[PDB]
């Protein structure tokens, strides 16, 4: 899910 | 046998335990607490069928559902890239590297605490106000009656482990770090890291557990059954296409299962 990997890139920052 | 390198492991599992307590709030030991009928504040109520299920009440449907369990999933998944950013050695790793294991393994997380949540007679919902039986799950029509029963048949077995929350956050940390992933571009750091957290859950169950002898491959037994789960959606959604029956469903139990997973 690209959404997912948007949400972990983000909660990685 | 205690020597520098075991207490070496011993500080990595008490580094890793207060992590996992800081990332998560809903505990191992406060849903038994609930579950087990301990906790007097507003104790849940019990939904075991639609009657109940009436006097609870405090785009395909099947689509919408996991739509909303994955929204409502989010902090968590959330709270395990924190948590995976405590693991030494973590944060090191190629960024795409960090991305590609918790995209794989937020799911497996996710059942592992979802665990906790349930016993054989049902789950906890609606942040402990409710509590769903297992047969009135199984009882719906399909697709939805066969959703949660095999995580029910995982969580029974996963539970007479007696993992506490100090094994559950070593455990946790080794799924993460998974050198066989799709997609992993440098699998060598991650595999060094991995084995230094399995020689730490090795030592874990050792002193925790003294009546389970092969504890640990049993938990190592339990990935393969976390996977499972997972991959088991695939085929859950192909049958949700394939239905050419009616799957409209009580909104208050599409409201149960965006609380599931
Ligand atoms: C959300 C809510 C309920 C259920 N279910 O009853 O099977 C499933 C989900 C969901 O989206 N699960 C999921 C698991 C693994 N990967 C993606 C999604």
């Amino acid at each position: 899910n690209l959404g997912l990997e948007d949400i972990i890139r983000k909660a990685l920052m | 046998q205690l020597n520098p390198e075991s207490a070496d492991l011993r500080a990595l599992a008490k580094h890793l335990y207060d992590s996992y307590i800081k990332s998560f709030p809903l505990t191992k030991a406060k849903a038994r607490a609930i579950l087990t009928g301990k906790t007097t504040d507003k104790s849940p109520f019990v939904i075991y069928d639609m009657n109940s299920l009436m006097m609870g009440e405090d785009k395909e449907v099947a689509i919408r559902i996991f739509q909303g369990c994955q929204f409502r999933s989010v902090e968590a998944v959330q709270e395990i890239t924190e948590y995976a950013k405590s693991i030494p050695g973590f944060v090191n790793l190629d960024l795409n590297d960090q991305v590609t294991l918790l995209k794989y393994g937020v799911h497996e997380i996710i059942y592992t605490m979802l665990a906790s949540l349930m016993n054989k007679d049902g789950v906890l919902i609606s942040e402990g106000q409710g509590f769903m039986t297992r047969e009135f799950l199984k009882s719906l029509r399909k697709p939805f009656g066969d959703f949660m029963e095999p995580k029910f048949e995982f969580a029974v077995k996963f539970n007479a482990l007696e993992l506490d929350d100090s094994d559950l956050a070593i455990f946790i940390a080794v799924i993460i770090l998974s050198g066989d992933r799709p997609g992993l571009l440098n699998v060598k750091p991650i595999e060094d890291i991995q084995d230094n957290l399995l020689q730490a859950l090795e030592l874990q169950l050792k002193l925790n557990h003294p009546e389970s002898s092969q504890l640990f491959a049993k938990l190592l037994q339990k990935m393969t059954d976390l996977r499972q789960i997972v991959t088991e959606h695939v085929q859950l959604l192909q049958v949700i296409k394939k239905t050419e029956t009616d799957m409209s469903l009580h909104p208050l139990l599409q409201e149960i299962y965006k609380d599931l997973y």
